[PDB]
Parts: C-alpha cells; sequence; structure tokens
C-alpha cells in the first residue's frame, strides 16, 4: 500500500491513493472544536463554540467567525495558524474581484477561488497543503442564501446544512434526520436548531458564554455577530 | 467481534466536565480540608483527564499536605495538584481506539 | 521514523514535528513576563548573569520595536534580533504609506504572518522564538500580544514565557490588573519574578523592566534606576 | 519560493513509468461514466451521487462546456479536473482571437493532452489524475475523444471511463451500432449506467450533456427524467 | 490448590508443605546489601527527595497518611 | 544521527547541530584575549605556525582608524567578513561623514551572519571575531559566535585553550578600570602565559598586540615594537 516516498510528499500510492492529503484532514481535529452551519428559508446561521481555558487572556480575541467582504461572513476549524492565513487571502481576492469586475462577488465564485489556490498545494511536491477548513455563508440575489464548504484537498460543494470540525459525524447524523422530514424554516427555528445540534452531540446545555453566533438574512444582508445579550433571548426560549 | 458471539458493543469515554465534578467529588470523601474547595476550578483546567488522574490529585493534593505538616487539606494544593499532573501526561500516546 | 525531517511533511496522524521541535527550544531560554495594568503596559524580564566578565546592560532580550510598541523575547536570541528587525521595519512602511502610528491588531498581524511563511516549506526551518508585544495609545488604551513560534497570537490580561510559564502565571491571576495603575505593578511585577528560579540552578541574575502607558506619555522607555530600586527594595521580602 | 527542477518521474528497470501507472488506478477507482456518439451527435452521460440528503446537488456539475459547441466529462478525482478546464476554456480562446472561428475539436485534444504530457515529465509535479471525455459537432460530423493522465488520446466509438469500464465496453460492444439516433443513444447510455449505479437512479443521480449541430448543451432533470422513465 | 506429602505406595498424605516459589526468583532476592550513601549523589537533592518521600513514608509513618486519610502514590 | 546534516533540521531536543559544530571551528585556532580600561581598549593575540621556517599567522586585521578586530577559525571566511566589514566603514563615512558607532556595526554583522543560519544548504561563518573600538562613549569590547549571538562585554578569550584565561581576567578585573596603558596590557599578557605549555611563553615572535585609545589612533605592533611592552614581566611561577 506504500512506495517510495509517498508516504512523505504528494505523489501516487500503488492504490492510488495519497497520504499527504488525508493526513490533513485530521489536522483539523486537533483544534478541539466543533461548528455547524444551517441554511433556512430567508436567512443562515453560522453557530460555534469557544473555549477560554485561562482568566489572564483576552476574551474578545478569539473569535473564529470572520467578516471576509461586508455580505460575506465565515468561520474557521483547524489549526488557527493556517487559518488566519487563509482568511488573509479571501480578503484580498475579494476586494480584487470589485475592481476588476465592478460589483460584488458571489459567494460560489470566492469558494471556488479558494478551492483552486488549495489545489496547488497537493499539486506540487514541495508545500504543506494548509489544515484547515472553510465555511461561507452568503445572501445572493435569485438565489437566496447559500452555504459551501472548502477543504484542503481542493474539494467544494454547496450544503444545506453543515458540520466541521471533531464531532462533524454525529453533527451531520443528527441534522439529517431533522431536514428529511421537511417542516419549514423560520429564521428563529433555524437558530434553534443550530444550537440544539452542538448541545445534543456535545451534551452541555451551556450559558451564553461559550459560543458565538454569526447570521445573515434577507432584510440586513449585512454579515452581523451576535451579541451576548441577544444569544440569552434565543437560549431561554430555547428552554421552554 | 461477529454480533452473533459478542452482539452490544458498550463504548466509555473520557469524562465530561460534569463527571470530571462528579469523579472528583466522590474521591474527595475523607479529606480532612477546609470549606473554601471551588470544585469547578479544577474541573475547569481538567481537560482529557482520566477516571484515575482524579484519583491522584485527591492523592497529590495529601503529598503538598504531608509536608509542613498541615493535617488539614488547603484549597490552594489542588491547583498545585493540577498543574503537575496536567504536564505529566505529556508524554502520552492519545490515540483513542476503533473496534473494526 | 523519517516523518520529521521537514516542515512539509505532516506525521502520519497529522501534525507538524518541526514546529514543535523549535517550541521545545523555547523553554531554555529563562522567563520573560509582561502584565498590563489599567493604563499601560509592564515588561520584566529577568537576565541571568553568566559570567563575571560581560558587562552590565548587555546583550538585551527587551527591544524597542516603534515609539510606542515594545518588544520582549525568549528564545534563540540571534532569531529574535531578526524577528525585530522586520518588525521595526513593518511599522515604518505604514506610516510612509498611511500617515499614522500602527495599531496592534495589525502590527502582530503582520509579523506572524510572516512567521507563519517559514512553516510551510522544506527550504526554511521555523523560528526559534517566541515574544510579547505590548503598547499604549491615547485612543484605543493598552494592548498587549504574544506570538508562538508556529504563528498564533492573542490578546492577554498577562502572559509568561520562558522555563517556568505555568509556575510564573500561576501567580499573575492572584493580582489585580483591572484596576491598578502602572506604579504599583512595577513592584508586583519584580515580585512575582523573585519567587521563581531557585538559586540552586543560576548563582545571581539580573533584572531588567520596562514600561509604557500615559504615565510615560505614550513613548516606550526603560523604567528609572530609582523606581526599580524601589522593587528590589521589595525583593527581600518575600522571606517571610 | 521556488520550485524542485528535477522530475519525480523515472523509468523502472522494467522500463514502465510507475507514476503514470499509479495515476490510472486512481482514474479506475472514480465515477462511472459513458459516451456514445450515432450519426448526429454524442451523448456524454456520468453517475453522480452526493453522500448524504444535506448536499445541494445543483451547486456542482460533472458536464462541462468548453465552447458553444464542445462539452467535456471526467473520471477520476475532483480537484484536478477544475485545473484543466479552466486551462481548456482558455486555450478554446487564443485560438478564437488569431483565426475568428470556434475551434475544431480535434485542435482542442492537440492542446490539453500536450498539457498533461507536459505536466509528467516536468521537475516536481504529480501527474493528473483523471481522464477525459470530449465531444462536438465540427463541420457536420461528430467527434468523441478521450484522453488519458500520460497524454495520448485515441478517437472511440462508444467507450466507458470509471469504475466497471471493463464490463460497459462488453455491454457497448453488444449494443452499438453504425446507425442511431441521439435520443437512441441516450437510452442505452442509461441502460449502460444501470449496470453499476445503485437501486435509485433517479433526476438527480445522472447527468446528461447532448451535443447536436444547433451545438452543445447541457439537460435539465425535467426532460432527464422522461429519458429516466421508460428505460431498462 | 495446597500440595502435600504423599505416601509411594497407600497414596496417604502425611505433611503439609509450605510454598511453591521458583529458583529464579530466590536469586532475584538480594542478601549483600550494597552500601551506597545520598552525599554521594550530587546534583539530584529535587529527585532524591520526592523519590524517598513517596516509598519510605508509607513504611515508616503509616498513620500519618491515616490521620488525614489518602490512599498513598 | 539524521538530525545532524543540514541547518535547517531542527533537533527533537531542539538544538540545531551544524551551528553548535561551528563552535568546534572557533575552538580550533589559537587564543587571543581583549580587554578595556575606561579610556583604551587592548587586544593581544597568539600568532602559529607550520614549520620553523615558515611564517606565522597573523590575526589582528585593520578595519579603521579607530576600530580592529581580531580573528580565529579558519582564515577564509574572516576575510570575508573583513571585506564587509571595511565596506561598511567608508560607506558610512561617505554618506555622513563621521565615525559609524561601534555597537551598531556589529549589529549590522548579526544581521549578515543570521541569513546563511536559516536557509537551506547554506554554512555558517566560522569565525571568532573579537571586536575593540570607540564610540563616543569610550572603549568598547564586543566578541561574536557562528551561532550569530554578539556579546557585550569587558573582557573576553577566545581559541583553543582559553577557559583557564578566563579564569585569570575573573580574579584581576576589578583592577582594569584604573590603570594607564602600560600595566593594561601586561595584565592582559599575563593571561597569555595562562593558555600556554609550561616550557615556552612570548618568544617576541608569535604575539600581537593592538591598540586603540583616546588620542590615539588604532595600532598594530608586530615582532620588534612587541618587545618595549615584552619587557616587565616577571618569570613563570613553578
Amino acid at each position: 500500500s506504500s512506495a517510495g516516498f509517498d508516504r512523505h510528499i504528494t505523489i501516487f500510492s500503488p492504490e492510488g491513493r495519497l497520504y499527504q492529503v488525508e493526513y490533513a484532514f485530521k489536522a483539523i481535529n486537533q483544534g478541539g472544536l466543533t461548528s455547524v452551519a444551517v441554511r433556512g428559508k430567508d436567512c443562515a446561521v453560522i453557530v460555534t463554540q469557544k473555549k477560554v481555558p485561562d482568566k489572564l487572556l483576552d476574551s474578545s480575541t478569539v473569535t473564529h467567525l470572520f467578516k471576509i467582504t461586508e455580505n460575506i461572513g465565515c468561520v474557521m476549524t483547524g489549526m488557527t495558524a493556517d487559518s488566519r492565513s487563509q482568511v488573509q487571502r479571501a480578503r484580498y481576492e475579494a476586494a480584487n474581484w470589485k475592481y476588476k469586475y465592478g460589483y460584488e462577488i458571489p459567494v460560489d465564485m470566492l469558494c471556488k477561488r479558494i478551492a483552486d489556490i488549495s489545489q496547488v498545494y497537493t499539486q506540487n511536491a514541495e508545500m504543506r497543503p494548509l489544515g484547515c477548513c472553510m465555511i461561507l455563508i452568503g445572501i445572493d440575489e435569485e438565489q437566496g442564501p447559500q452555504v459551501y464548504k472548502c477543504d484542503p484537498a481542493g474539494y467544494y460543494c454547496g450544503f444545506k446544512a453543515t458540520a466541521a470540525g471533531v464531532k462533524q459525524t454525529e453533527s451531520t447524523s443528527f441534522l439529517e434526520k431533522k431536514v428529511k422530514k421537511k417542516f419549514d424554516w423560520t429564521f428563529e427555528q433555524t437558530v434553534e436548531t443550530a444550537i440544539t445540534c452542538l448541545s445534543t452531540v456535545l451534551s452541555i446545555d451551556f450559558k451564553p458564554s461559550e459560543i458565538e453566533v454569526g447570521v445573515v438574512t434577507v432584510e440586513n444582508p449585512k454579515f452581523r455577530i451576535l451579541t451576548e445579550a441577544e444569544i440569552d433571548a434565543h437560549l431561554v426560549a430555547l428552554a421552554e | 467481534l461477529r454480533p452473533g458471539r459478542l452482539d452490544r458493543k458498550i463504548h466509555i469515554d473520557l469524562p465530561n466536565e460534569q463527571a470530571r465534578l462528579d469523579i472528583l467529588k466522590i474521591h474527595a470523601g475523607p479529606i480532612t480540608k477546609h470549606g473554601e474547595i471551588d470544585y469547578e476550578a479544577i474541573v475547569k483546567l481538567s481537560d482529557g483527564f482520566n477516571g484515575a488522574d482524579l484519583r491522584n490529585v485527591c492523592t497529590e493534593a495529601g503529598m503538598f499536605a504531608i509536608r509542613a505538616d498541615h493535617d488539614f487539606v488547603v484549597q490552594e494544593d489542588f491547583m498545585k495538584a493540577v498543574r503537575k499532573v496536567a504536564d505529566s501526561k505529556k508524554l502520552e500516546s492519545k490515540l483513542d481506539y476503533k473496534p473494526v | 521514523t523519517g516523518y520529521d525531517l521537514s516542515a512539509s511533511t505532516f506525521s502520519p496522524d497529522g501534525r507538524v514535528f518541526q514546529v514543535e521541535y523549535a517550541m521545545k527550544a523555547v523553554e531554555n531560554s529563562s522567563t520573560a513576563i509582561g502584565i498590563r495594568c489599567k493604563d499601560g503596559v509592564v515588561f520584566g524580564v529577568e537576565k541571568l548573569v553568566l559570567s563575571k566578565l560581560y558587562e552590565e546592560g548587555s546583550n538585551k532580550r527587551l527591544f524597542n520595536v516603534d515609539r510606542h510598541v515594545g518588544m520582549a523575547v525568549a528564545g534563540l536570541l540571534a532569531d529574535a534580533r531578526s524577528l525585530a528587525d522586520i518588525a521595526r521595519e513593518e511599522a515604518s512602511n505604514f506610516r510612509s504609506n498611511f500617515g499614522y502610528n500602527i495599531p496592534l491588531k495589525h502590527l502582530a498581524d503582520r509579523v506572524a504572518m510572516y512567521v507563519h511563511a517559514y512553516t510551510l516549506y522544506s527550504a526554511v526551518r521555523p523560528f526559534g522564538c517566541s515574544f510579547m508585544l505590548g503598547s499604549y495609545s491615547v485612543n484605543d488604551g493598552a494592548q498587549l500580544y504574544m506570538i508562538d513560534p508556529s504563528g498564533v497570537s492573542y490578546g492577554y490580561w498577562g502572559c509568561a514565557i520562558g522555563k517556568a510559564r505555568q509556575a510564573a502565571k500561576t501567580e499573575i491571576e492572584k493580582l489585580q490588573m483591572k484596576e491598578m495603575t502602572c506604579r504599583d505593578i512595577v513592584k508586583e511585577v519584580a515580585k512575582i519574578i523573585y519567587i521563581v528560579h531557585d538559586e540552586v540552578k543560576d548563582k545571581a541574575f539580573e533584572l531588567e523592566l520596562s514600561w509604557v502607558g500615559e504615565l510615560t506619555n505614550g513613548r516606550h522607555e526603560i523604567v528609572p534606576k530609582d523606581i526599580r530600586e524601589e522593587a528590589e527594595k521589595y525583593a527581600k521580602e518575600s522571606l517571610k | 519560493e521556488r520550485g524542485y527542477s528535477f522530475s519525480l518521474t523515472t523509468f523502472s528497470p522494467s522500463g514502465k513509468l510507475v507514476q503514470i501507472e499509479y495515476a490510472l488506478a486512481a482514474v479506475a477507482g472514480g465515477a462511472p461514466s459513458v459516451g456514445i456518439k450515432a450519426a448526429n451527435g454524442v451523448v456524454l452521460a456520468t453517475e453522480k451521487k452526493q453522500k448524504s440528503i444535506l448536499y445541494d446537488e445543483r451547486s456542482v456539475h460533472k458536464v462541462e462546456p468548453i465552447t458553444k459547441h464542445i462539452g467535456l466529462v471526467y473520471s477520476g478525482m475532483g480537484p484536478d479536473y477544475r485545473v484543466l478546464v479552466h486551462r481548456a476554456r482558455k486555450l478554446a480562446q487564443q485560438y478564437y482571437l488569431v483565426y475568428q472561428e470556434p475551434i475544431p475539436t480535434a485542435q482542442l485534444v492537440q492542446r490539453v493532452a500536450s498539457v498533461m504530457q507536459e505536466y509528467t515529465q516536468s521537475g516536481g509535479v504529480r501527474p493528473f489524475g483523471v481522464s477525459l471525455l470530449i465531444c462536438g459537432w465540427n463541420e457536420g460530423r461528430p467527434y468523441l475523444f478521450q484522453s488519458d493522465p500520460s497524454g495520448a488520446y485515441f478517437a472511440w466509438k462508444a467507450t466507458a471511463m470509471g469504475k466497471n469500464y471493463v464490463n460497459g465496453k462488453t455491454f457497448l460492444e453488444k449494443r452499438y451500432n453504425e446507425d442511431l439516433e441521439l435520443e437512441d443513444a441516450i437510452h442505452t447510455a442509461i441502460l449502460t449506467l444501470k449496470e453499476s449505479f445503485e437501486g435509485q437512479m433517479t433526476e438527480d443521480n445522472i447527468e446528461v450533456g447532448i451535443c447536436n449541430e444547433a451545438g452543445f448543451r447541457r439537460l435539465t432533470p425535467t426532460e432527464v427524467k422522461d429519458y429516466l422513465a421508460a428505460i431498462a | 490448590g495446597d500440595l502435600v506429602g504423599v505416601n509411594k505406595d497407600s497414596y496417604l498424605i502425611l505433611e503439609t508443605l509450605p510454598t511453591e516459589y521458583d529458583s529464579r526468583v530466590k536469586a532475584m532476592e538480594v542478601d549483600e546489601r550494597p552500601t551506597e550513601q545520598y552525599s554521594d549523589i550530587g546534583g539530584l537533592d529535587k529527585q532524591i527527595q520526592e523519590l524517598v518521600e513517596a516509598i519510605v513514608l508509607p513504611m515508616n509513618h503509616k498513620e500519618k497518611f491515616e490521620n488525614l486519610g489518602i490512599q498513598p502514590p | 544521527n539524521q538530525y545532524d546534516n543540514d541547518v535547517t533540521v531542527w533537533s527533537p531536543q531542539g538544538r540545531i547541530h551544524q551551528i553548535e559544530y561551528a563552535m568546534e571551528a572557533v575552538k580550533q585556532g589559537s587564543a587571543t584575549v581583549g580587554l578595556k580600561s575606561k579610556t583604551h581598549a587592548v587586544l593581544v593575540a597568539l600568532k602559529r605556525a607550520q614549520s620553523e621556517l615558515a611564517a606565522h599567522q597573523k590575526k589582528i586585521l585593520h578595519v579603521d582608524n579607530h576600530i580592529g578586530i581580531s580573528i580565529a577559525g579558519l582564515t577564509a571566511d574572516a576575510r570575508l567578513l573583513c571585506n564587509f566589514m571595511r565596506q561598511e566603514c567608508l560607506d558610512s563615512r561617505f554618506v555622513f561623514d563621521r565615525p559609524l558607532p561601534v555597537s551598531r556595526l556589529v549589529s549590522l554583522i548579526g544581521s549578515k551572519t543570521q541569513i546563511p543560519t536559516q536557509r537551506y544548504g547554506r554554512r555558517p561563518y566560522g569565525v571568532g571575531l573579537l571586536i575593540a573600538g570607540y564610540d563616543d562613549m569610550g572603549p568598547h569590547i564586543f566578541q561574536t559566535c557562528p551561532s550569530a549571538n554578539y556579546f557585550d562585554c569587558r573582557a573576553m578569550s577566545i581559541g583553543a585553550r582559553s577557559q583557564s584565561a578566563r579564569t585569570y581576567l575573573e580574579r584581576h578585573m576589578s583592577e582594569f578600570m584604573e590603570c594607564n596603558l602600560n600595566e593594561l596590557v601586561k595584565h592582559g599578557l599575563r593571561a597569555l602565559r595562562e593558555t600556554l605549555p609550561a616550557e615556552q611563553d612570548l618568544t617576541t615572535k608569535n604575539v600581537s598586540i593592538g591598540i586603540v585609545g583616546k588620542d590615539l589612533e588604532f595600532t598594530i605592533y608586530d615582532d620588534d615594537d612587541v618587545s618595549p611592552f615584552l619587557e616587565g614581566l616577571e618569570e613563570r611561577p613553578q
């Protein structure tokens, strides 16, 4: 199943596999983190946890939610040093869309340009292919809300509900039973069904100081990050 | 591992912070202490621990009490006991394992 | 083995050892602590007197990047002052292009992306330094950041890097840095680095302190002699 | 930075390029896909199963157009495909800016396969892990070509790529003749993709694109449901 | 599980033999007392203490752990 | 040891072995001792030869009128940093029309030699520069090392068998900040007779002295003008 330096660099195994990429997928799992994204009928919600183990650390500088453009937000998993470098590219690629083409970049075209860059790392046998993932949300005209994931292999797809991190398979098994019964989704139900995803997988039943929620909706297309006070409003209504 | 011979596959995992609170209170029974024990802060640093090393924390907190002849256990000796156990398992292997 | 020679290869469980091996080189440098007060940041470095032949004021582990930004380093000293040169040069390009003094959330962002850039290729090694950045502005207050050799930065109310890291930050959270001004902090900065480093390992050592805030009128400079003599007067009262 | 500037693909002592032989193993483990030309147009049909019900199937596409009259499918790994699509999109433009004419389908495969050969000799790169099927109707007569990661190409009447491709080629050999219409070739392309799919072949588990003399186009899932109905 | 001494012919047990130890375990036992003293070990006085007090204190002050009440390490 | 091949590779203990092997190169060259008073900076070297008819290899070099250096290691990398040293002094004199300060010169060397200690296929510079000079702040003694780590000091000694010279400098450095040029030199000359075998010491053809002084340009003394300094030393006690 191995011959040559196929364990070390990005070349083909005798089985057709290539191991340096599928080693990098489980470099995401060393963060100890899990993020959930849910698309609604007229909105898009990202929820993720934050774990602050110290009192000496400033809790306002640990946000994994990042604002890419004025109308595009994202969440980052994996290791922190590679994830913040990939946000810096996505800020740069969106500004060049506006300068060259004169209008706001669609969120699927931005995920294509990130996945094309990540392809080149697993295409040359020199670079290390950036072991961190990527989840974007955004409102598109004549498409509504839409959610995309980009992995460090260069693959991407549009989702309807999304999990990434340590507890990915347990969260998606919860969500696929939720979506196929096909209830209609208001704004607050998508907030409710996203918090109760990682509250039943992780079994926490938390207070509002450990999670962070970004949202976009077609009445205010600005990507906005919720205050902990209004996080608490959805949380005490979740406990009926 | 065929389902004819072994039927169910019960999985036991690393304890949660509720369980780490629960396991700590069982091993902290017969400890001559003073009632200022914030049990959360011990659980706050207790990450990825076992059920076994929480008995060690209760064991090693008395090992700070065994010096300077304090027959009582101050609350400060617990946060000394956590940080010494916390880096002694830096040299572990940490592979979970899965039945296949 | 063979999976840990270059920084371009992951391990078969998905982590890079050349960064972890360079993180181990930091805990052989001694100790650098820095906490921020209510209205400023105070650094502190205990300096090992290796032999009598060196001069008092040699080989300072406490740099001066910009007019208001300070740096305290810990690691392989040749890589310390090499990172200090690009950070000193990065702030010069900000003032020349944008007109004003660089903020810390941008300065530590540009440096950490420069440190991260050497954790990807086989042609270069990771740095063997971790360091702290602290400053004061009249429009933003006091800031305090810290950068590991992987390239991760966060905000802190107080941090510690060196040999005894946990044994230093255990006593930092005994303080109350939210309300103290940067005068009584100077006595408390020195005291927590006398209780560390038993006299069996080192014979004699040197105190070196730093200081920034509006009491210093925004400029970064060293403490005066008389103030650090008060802290060295406040040295030998920890024997009770 | 810089590169490596040495070929990591060498000759074996038995005289075989081993990395190209391994790249064909990754092609054979891809999704199955068939392609059939019959006397007025070419049918390209593939097999696209999402792993779960959470995926949006109307987001990505296997069947891609290159120009007004050239489509292109694959059977291999995903991210390598989108690279040489964007390469082949550009190569059709530099032919058009010189000659003011849509590119012949033969001359596109001359230049796409020249990229893949150039990429298996140069320094510090692993070869591609995809094989292609290219259709098009230039000057009345249709065309159907297949490339490979080595850089060669062929001129097929009907062929299959992906898993169980050796069973599809026996199935097409007992099915295809010289005289079929386009709607007959659609019906036998679904009949050969049913050899290897799961139990449910719905309107969104497959993806079909055709050429005419009216040009290349890609079928919507409405009439794909009508072709999937009254099948097998 | 016991092992006893039996007559040959009658198969009638006579005595009760004490122990069952392999001879290699008897070679594992010291009887020589290799004399070394703590002054001969320089530069380990942190490790010397926490090795002794984690072993010798449960062998000479058993009640001292039991006064507080913990299991010893 | 597979961690022992290239400068890029970290050890699992975190100590790059190629830097530590260049420290072995500076320990091969002969000893030299530098020290300073309040107003002077004197460095004394000890030459070697191959046969008795070949000449002795010089070590003290002239960088500028107020800066001189002393080398230890392989001589080819010494001239590589020496021609960098001379170039950085006279262009600052070309631009600003002033002597370039010593403490600002050495930081250019520390950034110069750190670059090949991080790339791939690039050796470090095996060299042993002791630097003596004048700022506007009086004398300065600086030493470097192939780990690109320069040290501010008041008396140091590097080369083969130099630990014996350092023990002499520690128990007499309380006297150094008072004396004139005469017994400042022969304080340092008593350090070089410490680092020798017990039969040959100072035979006026293997020792060199360089002084920069508060009204004195940097001057090298070689094998005839050494003899006024070298007389006035007592015999070796045995």
